[PDB]
């Protein structure tokens, strides 16, 4: 079972995060596919339910660090939207394991690589949705 | 003559890359990341009286110099007082260094008749220091009990403190001979 | 309040006066001091640390464990007793497989650590516990004496751990002994060891007994007239060392040495015979 | 949609990983995609060419390109395809390289079928692009600089030169900074002052410059070109228009208070003037001594006392910011072991340069602090404040080494018969002419090394000081008595530093110091547009250094005040006002206060909006979209990725 | 003006009375001159709003995209055939281990794509004259007997080629063709030929398609007129071979700290693997060397080269990460990690890679029979001689001024300091000025310094 | 017994600056700007097999430990072969 995983970064932290990763080459699963916003404030539940009706068995939200946010109040919009989340995936038969969201900053490449390789193995855990 | 051709050199043949391994794994890491300042000898006050230097002592045990260090009688001057760690710029555990390789030299041999007695008093009473007969009847004087409550007074808390020194192979360390009761 | 009443060896079997000292300062404060049945040494840290780490931390968790069936915190009034059962207790509660490894010892003794109690000091007690206005109100016969503190090493570093003072310019019990009336002294190299550490009194005589000979010159220049500690290790160190140094180079310090819970004592009116300054050999 | 997809080998940076074959076919066989590439370097001009050429022949209306991350070189090819004609804001980034081939070396198929989605979800997202114009704003061709020490006057004195408007804040009385304070100047020994004065004046002549001394920046609002500053200047109680300097106000003072200037050591009135070379030479009342006796207006004959002056609140608006806040000296009271503080015969560094000077306190003479003697030994403690994990400075202060062989060299040529110690762990004589000058202060002035960081400073009864410390070259331990003993202490950020980091909105680096774009190749430009960082306000350094930044800064912030203009990014939020219910739950969401009300419907400011997208997650009928990512957008994506 | 302080009362202290009659003497001498003044009007002359920029490295690229940006029409003379300088050879950069390229190159592109600069490479000065904005140049273009118009830069005359001959680029390493293009992201990115090499068979004329090659090409000779002159002209590093103590050119397995950088590069000749020169494997044991060329009275180099430390430790990290089972140890004198963060990544050197330091300038280099290398050395710290092995010793080389540098020096007419590089106006105030105006230095050309220093002064 | 009070620590007891003034006067005045590297010691030949170190010599006579130069035995161990004054980066 390989899980299928879509994530949400914020370009100036979380895409950052992952950008630092990349260049000092920290190997993780490639299961995750990153999708790319302005701001964690961006996303919102329509997405993370769209993502698990289409065949995800895992979603990733990546953001500023809260007092980081490049638009100084994004990332406390997003948090209250992914409790919210967190509480409507389950009664669809979601864990909400299968939901991660994580404030990742834009030098933190160790944290995201091992976010990303943890989440991988919770998913895979979990087995098919 | 003033001549000696092997300890005004260093090769690799005085080298033992793994008991640098072995102490930076059992907690004496940070020697790694020494950088030889020098304020942990001038902190040091058994190396204003003897010829003791706990700066070198951490630079052989990152070269690796095994032989040099446990065989070393001043590797016993040491008293833990801290105050080299208290002040050492690079936050090197240096009292944990020293004790590894106390524990090392005490592997290799290098036990003071001294340190076995004490340690042969723990066996025997439970006690580095046990209570003679003065002391009992000063006990007594005072209101206190002739014993305190203590592996004096128990023999079965004894007889735990012995089985944990036997299973950690303490006695066998000090060459305690349990039959006859001596070392 | 109730705590576990840790002894040692050289307080029980050696100065039995801090012994009782102590137990009547607490009977005095409120603070039921409970027995810990079968204890045995630390280990003393300066023989057993130094020759084998497993078994020193062996049988301080055994110590550890004769306190938790009691469900009561460990106080100690020797700074060796307490560097070795803090150290044990902060090494067993953080690194479980070091805990694995003692438990696994301790299976064959019938107990097991579980790191449910804390090692405590007998000034901090003192100090936080009581306070400085409770151990005034306590105060009968205000002390009229010029003393030399002498904190030991290991009441205070390795300050990372311990957190309790400033290991350089600590002033704890300098405030603990003043609250008895009399004043403490500032003296040269005044945080210098006593010598007896690591096991160098049993190893090297000579050179303890140098580094307690340059701590007396030190507090004579100063014209004290006790010498208080924290430590029975350092109380034998200086009492049997000023004999040594005596006998050994004819130096004459007449330097009486007290534990802080004997200065309490006499500042609080405890009988004479309950110091028992006999068990001294320097005459107080 | 003719969509033309270029998949860059980057070398073999993504080919060594990715098969760009099987990538290339794969997306030109997707639909609406006319055309599928791959070059060697497609950033480089070949590639961008190849990139013009293909649009301008096959008519590509739509770019995709497979590369490193977006936040690299995304510009880049919005102007090449800006160049051929195609609009901005039409093309695509796929990040295969730091998010695929570098983090999945182990899994070349899992890359490759990694780098297939991720090219999908890039071609649906740029299927439903649209375009964008950009609207410009012009930019301000006014600088502030704020810090009147060597940096700051520099980049003032620049920037007036090329012909800008500046304004020039300075918290203290008088500029000059740290450098006024030196007596003499490493490796040279010149005088400070006698080079820095002249600067001084000119700042304060020049008809570009507009200089306000004993002023805080109070509050930043805007951005690049158009950045409004609300600076408070505080009240000297004497009117800076008719004081002449003079100094009789000074003269009668009765109270006395230390002058800052001084750094602790030395005495001035409640009325002074910080020193005889102060831009403006005018005086200042400090109202904490200030006992209200009037004497000062009494013996003042041009009236310029003004004892009942208010805080002034100036409004400027720049176009460009240089920060050039120095630094202050480390207090090494933390350091108990050395006894600053308590031990009488202990001094800084800096209050050693205060007294060698000869306008200083003690009319350049070194003399002990206990009795006001000459000192016939003294040591000098290296990395005081430095390099040192117990107080939390893993970090070098890059100048100590020097400015401490340069006070021996100077108390040696002042008192030759001096004997001068230094302990040191490493010397860092890096600079031009440092090695040189460290050799000189062996060969010529006698001065003594030893390679140890002391133990321990131990005050003596007769108040000499006993230095403890290993000689790690003897290998023994040492107690030298010095009459003196001077501390080495290293830079700190100054005092009020985050106040004005928040206010201006600035990052720190891991030091304390404010953080440069790039640590390479943009020294001295921060992430913010339009704010450039001077002096040792980036971090420790010398003179020199210091000087190159200014004249560097000031370079930059030219650069687009003569441009005149700036972009605006359109990435923001449309109301449909034909779905739009005027609900209004997205207002409050907007932290620049964006969006309004009109008409029942919600309107979007663009000056205001920024483009956060977060009002349009918020909206339940999706009235509210965000230009570049619109819903449908992300929702296309979200499918490719997993279909 | 009377000259009454440097030249009365700073040189007769002893003598007040004396100092007052000098005075005296001086203002009446003053006065004299000042009688039979009378007015005199300067004349203005025009400043040429163009400026030269020499050398294409990084101090050049930043100063030249810098005036460019601010409106002014640049020229931008490099005698090499492409620009980057000493930082394109780079694989990684200090203290942030990033690289080097993939932050030069967009920049090498920008230079090669402005409007407002004209970039002549494989290009050197060869006569000055005039003054402030009124700079007569004469620059002489060699010829590279490859048309800059219409080649391409595809490489396919290289593929054909049968010479081989050194490629500059790899710094005595790397081998190329006689037709080359010395590296991927070169700007302009275009075929050289070196005639010392060329044999004349014509295969690359036959194998290119845009009619590039010109083997009848000529020198070229430009006049430009400018305003101003930034010389950026950058530096050497030494060559270690006068060291006959450590072996350089000797030994098989000594190699400098520049040719380690060009062995690190993934695009360098060995494909980014250390290897020893010997037998083309990877060294087990590594030694590094501080301070070669530096701070020595007996080859009359007193300075410190600022950088060689540092991008020591760098390297020394940098075969860590690439072979985590390597032993590398470094001598030194001083760690001069002075630097934003420097002393941080001087720790990291210990604490993460485990790289040994030992505070000792080596006595000697020894090849032993088997090609390893004794290096023999005192321990200060532990105050001892000792003979270590390594499979590889890299000596840390310093930086020198380029060659040519005097006759470029005595073509502008620019005086140079101690050191061997330029002097500026004054060393505290004007550190990118000269005593002639209209000349200004940036980078390495003033002294060694590391790149944020070297673009700080650029734009300055 | 490992104690000693007298041999491990410096103090101004032990120091001769009218020593230093003699060798410095004498034609030995280059020792004033030795900086340690520690050259001298690792080309010496009979530093190597005996425990004669150079350039803590040099930095005793700088340092002014006569009693300490003039008895060492040590001292008399150099063969003048000149090796270390060949290589000194400093010209001592
Ligand atoms: C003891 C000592 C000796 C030295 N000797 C030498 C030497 O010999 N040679 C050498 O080259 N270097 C020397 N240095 C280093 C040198 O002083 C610095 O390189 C230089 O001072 C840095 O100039 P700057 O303008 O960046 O900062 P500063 O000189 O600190 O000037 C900063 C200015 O900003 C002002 N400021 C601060 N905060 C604010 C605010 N919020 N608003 C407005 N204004 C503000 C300050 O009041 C000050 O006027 C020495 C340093 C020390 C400590
Ligand atoms: C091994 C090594 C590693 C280094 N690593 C780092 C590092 O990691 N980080 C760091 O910050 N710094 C590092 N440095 C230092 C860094 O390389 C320099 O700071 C930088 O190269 C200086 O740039 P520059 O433009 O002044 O000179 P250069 O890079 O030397 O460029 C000068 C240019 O001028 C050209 N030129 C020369 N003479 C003439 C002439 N007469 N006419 C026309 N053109 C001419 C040259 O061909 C060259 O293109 C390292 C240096 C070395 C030797
Ligand atoms: S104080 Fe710390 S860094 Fe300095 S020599 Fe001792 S252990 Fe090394
Ligand atoms: S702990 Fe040991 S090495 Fe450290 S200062 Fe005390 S006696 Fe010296
Ligand atoms: S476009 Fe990006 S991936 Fe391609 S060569 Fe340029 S930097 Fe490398
Ligand atoms: S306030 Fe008046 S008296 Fe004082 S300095 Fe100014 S002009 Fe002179
Ligand atoms: S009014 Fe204030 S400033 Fe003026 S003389 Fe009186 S005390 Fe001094
Ligand atoms: S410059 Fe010298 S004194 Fe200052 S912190 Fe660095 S090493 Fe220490
Ligand atoms: S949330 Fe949507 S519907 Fe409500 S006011 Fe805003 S744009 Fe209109
Ligand atoms: S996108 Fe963000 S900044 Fe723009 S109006 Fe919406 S909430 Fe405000
Ligand atoms: S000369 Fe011709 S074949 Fe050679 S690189 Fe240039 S265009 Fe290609
Ligand atoms: S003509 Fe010269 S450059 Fe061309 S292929 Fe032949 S040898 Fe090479
Ligand atoms: S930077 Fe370091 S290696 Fe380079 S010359 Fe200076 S001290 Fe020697
Ligand atoms: S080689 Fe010269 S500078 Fe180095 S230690 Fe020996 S005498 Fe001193
Ligand atoms: S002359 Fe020869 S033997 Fe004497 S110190 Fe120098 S190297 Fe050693
Ligand atoms: S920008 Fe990353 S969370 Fe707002």
């Amino acid at each position: 079972f390989e899980p299928k995983i879509v994530g949400f970064c914020c370009n100036w932290c979380s895409y950052g995060g992952a950008d630092t990763a990349g260049t000092a080459r920290m190997q993780y699963p490639p299961n995750v596919r990153i999708i790319r916003v302005m701001c964690s404030g961006r996303v919102n539940a329509s997405m993370i339910l769209k993502a698990f009706s289409e065949g995800a068995d895992g979603v990733f939200v990546g953001g500023c660090h809260i007092g980081d946010c490049h638009y100084d109040s994004g990332n406390y919009k997003w948090k209250r939207r992914a409790r919210f989340i967190e509480d409507i995936l389950p009664e669809f038969g979601i864990d909400k394991e299968r939901f991660r969201w994580e404030w990742i900053s834009a030098s933190e490449g160790e944290k995201f690589q091992k976010t990303m390789q943890e989440f991988y193995e919770t998913v895979k855990y979990l087995g098919p949705l | 003559t003033l001549l000696q051709r092997e300890e005004n050199i260093i090769r690799k043949g005085n080298i033992d890359k793994e008991f640098s391994e072995k102490i930076k794994a059992a907690g004496g890491d940070s020697l790694e990341y020494c950088f030889q300042c020098g304020t942990c000898t001038g902190s040091c006050p058994s190396g204003r009286r003897t010829p003791y230097r706990v700066r070198q002592i951490i630079r052989k045990a990152n070269v690796g110099l095994k032989d040099e260090i446990i065989s070393d009688p001043t590797l016993w001057m040491c008293t833990t007082c801290y105050s080299c760690q208290e002040r050492c710029p690079r936050k090197v555990k240096i009292v944990d260094v020293v004790k590894l390789a106390r524990n090392e030299a005490a592997k290799a041999g290098f036990m003071a008749p001294a340190h076995k007695a004490v340690g042969s008093f723990v066996i025997k009473t439970g006690h580095g220091v046990p209570i003679n007969d003065a002391t009992m009847e000063l006990r007594k004087a005072v209101g206190l009990g002739e014993l305190p409550p203590t592996t004096h007074q128990f023999p079965e808390a004894l007889e735990e403190v012995q089985k944990i020194i036997k299973a950690t192979g303490f006695d066998q360390l000090i060459g305690y001979n349990w039959e006859t009761g001596e070392l | 309040m109730e705590i576990a009443y840790f002894l040692g060896c050289i307080m029980n079997n050696r100065y039995p006066g801090i012994e009782k000292a102590t137990r009547v300062l607490f009977d005095k404060l409120g603070i039921e001091l409970k027995d810990m049945e079968g204890a045995s040494c630390c280990p003393a840290p300066g023989v057993f640390g130094s020759f084998d780490k497993t078994t020193w931390a062996a049988i301080a968790a055994r110590n550890i464990t004769i306190a938790e069936d009691m469900g009561a915190d460990i106080m100690t009034e020797c700074n060796g007793c307490f560097g070795s059962l803090f150290e044990t207790n902060h090494l067993l509660k953080e690194d479980e497989e070091m805990k694995a490894k003692i438990n696994e010892i301790l299976k064959e003794t019938g107990r097991e650590y579980k790191g449910e109690v804390n090692v405590r000091h007998f000034a901090e007690v003192l100090y936080n516990d009581v306070g400085l206005d409770k151990l005034s109100e306590l105060v009968e016969k205000p002390l009229n004496l010029n003393v030399a503190v002498h904190y030991g090493c290991h009441f205070l570093k390795p300050s990372d751990e311990i957190n309790i003072d400033n290991p350089e310019r600590p002033t704890i019990l300098d405030e603990i002994v003043e609250v008895t009336g009399a004043k403490s002294v500032e003296y040269k190299d005044k945080m210098m060891c006593c010598g007896a550490g690591g096991g160098v009194r049993s190893r090297d005589l000579d050179v303890a007994l140098d580094f307690t000979r340059e701590k007396l010159t030190n507090m004579k220049e100063a014209g004290v007239d006790a010498i208080v500690n924290v430590c029975p290790f350092c109380h034998l160190q200086f009492d049997v060392g000023q004999m040594e140094i005596k006998d050994k180079f004819g130096e004459e310090f007449d330097i009486p040495v007290l534990h802080l819970a004997q200065l309490l004592g006499l500042a609080m009116g405890l009988p004479k015979e309950d110091l028992v300054v006999d068990a001294h050999q320097v005459c107080v | 949609p003719k969509i033309g997809v270029y998949v860059c080998h980057c070398g073999v940076n993504i080919g060594g990983v990715v098969d760009v074959e099987a990538v290339r076919d794969y997306a030109a066989k997707l639909p609406n995609v006319v055309i599928a590439k791959d070059y060697k370097y497609y950033c480089s001009d070949p590639g961008q060419l190849e990139i013009q050429k293909d649009i301008k022949e096959l008519g590509i209306n739509r770019v995709v390109v497979a590369a490193c991350s977006p936040r690299l070189h995304e510009p880049t090819f919005r102007r090449c395809v800006e160049e051929a004609g195609l609009n901005q804001f039409l093309f695509e980034f796929a990040n295969i390289r730091e998010h695929d081939s570098w983090v999945h070396m182990d899994n070349p198929e899992g890359a490759t079928e990694k780098a297939k989605d991720l090219v999908r979800m890039a071609v649906a997202k740029a299927r439903l692009l649209e375009p964008l114009e950009a609207s410009k704003v012009s930019v301000d061709d006014k600088a502030l600089v704020i810090g009147g020490g060597v940096a700051g006057i520099q980049a003032a004195l620049d920037l007036a030169d090329m012909g800008f408007k500046t304004y020039m804040v300075e918290k203290r009385p008088s500029i000059s900074g740290r450098m006024g304070q030196l007596d003499k100047t490493f490796p040279t020994l010149d005088c400070s002052m006698c080079i820095l004065a002249p600067k001084m004046v000119d700042v304060g002549k020049h008809d570009n410059i507009e200089l306000i001394t004993y002023a805080e920046v109070k509050e930043v609002d805007g951005y690049i070109g158009n950045f409004k500053v609300k600076i408070e200047k505080k009240p000297r109680y004497i009117d800076e228009e008719l004081c002449t300097g003079c100094g009789s106000c000074v003269e009668v003072c009765p109270i006395e208070m230390p002058n800052y200037f001084d750094e602790g050591i030395g005495m001035t009135k409640a009325v002074y003037i910080p020193f005889p070379q102060a831009v403006p030479l005018c005086a200042t009342i400090d109202k904490d001594y200030c006992i209200e006796c009037m004497l000062c207006d009494e013996v003042c004959e041009r009236g310029a006392v003004k004892h009942d002056q208010e805080p002034e609140e100036i409004e400027i608006e720049v176009g460009t910011i240089i920060v050039a806040t120095g630094y202050d000296a480390y207090d090494p009271t933390e350091k108990l072991e050395y006894g600053y503080g308590r031990h009488t015969n202990v001094i800084t560094g800096l209050e050693l340069e205060r007294m060698i000077n000869a306008s200083g306190p003690t009319d350049g003479k070194v003399l002990k602090p206990s009795d006001g003697e000459k000192p016939k030994r003294v040591a000098f403690i290296h990395c005081v404040g430095s390099r040192d994990e117990q107080i939390g400075k893993p970090y070098c202060s890059r100048v100590c080494c020097m400015y401490i062989m340069k006070n021996a060299q100077l108390i040696k040529d002042k008192m030759p018969d001096t004997e001068v110690t230094l302990y040191y762990m490493d010397i860092r004589a890096f600079g031009k002419g440092f090695e040189e000058f460290y050799k000189r202060s062996q060969e010529k002035y006698g001065i003594k090394f030893i390679r140890g960081r002391p133990a321990e400073v131990i005050e003596n009864p007769d108040l000499t000081l006993t230095v403890r410390s290993e000689d790690t070259l003897l290998g023994k331990v040492t107690e030298y008595d010095y009459d003196m003993v001077v501390l080495g202490v290293g830079l700190v950020p100054p005092e009020g530093a985050e106040t004005l980091r928040q206010t201006i909105g600035l990052s720190k680096s891991a030091d304390g110091f404010l953080m440069e774009a790039h640590p390479k190749l943009r020294p001295v430009d921060t992430l913010t547009d339009g704010v450039y960082l001077a002096g040792v306000a980036q971090g420790p350094k010398d003179i020199p250094d210091a000087v190159a930044q200014a004249s560097g800064a000031a370079a930059r912030a030219a650069i687009p005040m003569v441009k005149g203009e700036v972009e605006i990014e359109p990435i923001i939020a449309v109301t449909d006002s034909d779905v739009c219910g005027g609900c209004e739950v997205c207002i409050e969401l907007c932290p620049f206060g964006a969006i309004s009300i009109e008409e029942g419907h919600a309107n979007v400011n663009v000056a205001l909006c920024k483009g956060c997208g977060t009002c349009v997650a918020a909206c339940p009928s999706g009235a509210m979209d965000q230009q570049h990512f619109k819903t449908e957008q992300i929702m296309a994506q979200i499918e490719a990725a997993l279909n």
